[PDB]
């Protein structure tokens, strides 16, 4: 009964929209689209694999 | 919040720099999984903790 | 009574501006903006938490 | 002074880089705290100390 079995609740938002001032913080990543019309459609999460 | 992306460009960035990545691209977002369970996470042989 | 609570006072401002000969000391920072027509309107601050 | 910022994108550059951050860029700002109390700032797994 030491091996119990805690129970955590994760939450993750999808389809979010920035603020129409739109800035960056990664000056690597460039996309090949427009910038300002950018939305996301989904969320790309990872498993436990 | 679990981990959480917009794109893969964003997730790809952050396996490569977890210090000093984007969580806030000009329309594409990404959410650092803070929990009690620190996941290890590996894609391919880039690593982060 | 040694456990006391010494109260500091923190101080900050809100909607300033820079003098128009503008510039920047940073690489990874990309504004969708006018830079030079650009000027605060809110103050964010860290909570305790 | 507390760390008051101008945008959500000093923030989120000041969480990356540290001896590096911008403090003053074209029309916004971030002010480093100098308080008697240090505080780390759990932003995802970006802290600073």
């Amino acid at each position: 009964p030491l091996n119990r079995r805690m129970q955590y609740s994760y939450y993750f938002p999808v389809g979010l929209f920035m603020p129409n001032p739109k800035y960056t913080t990664s000056a690597a990543i460039k996309m090949l689209d427009n910038p300002t019309q950018q939305l996301p459609v989904e969320a790309w999460i990872v498993n436990k694999n | 919040p679990a981990l959480s992306a917009s794109s893969r460009a964003l997730i790809d960035e952050f396996m490569s720099v977890k210090q000093t990545h984007a969580p806030i691209h000009y329309g594409h977002y990404i959410i650092e999984e803070v929990a009690p369970v620190r996941r290890i996470l590996k894609f391919g042989n880039k690593v982060v903790f």
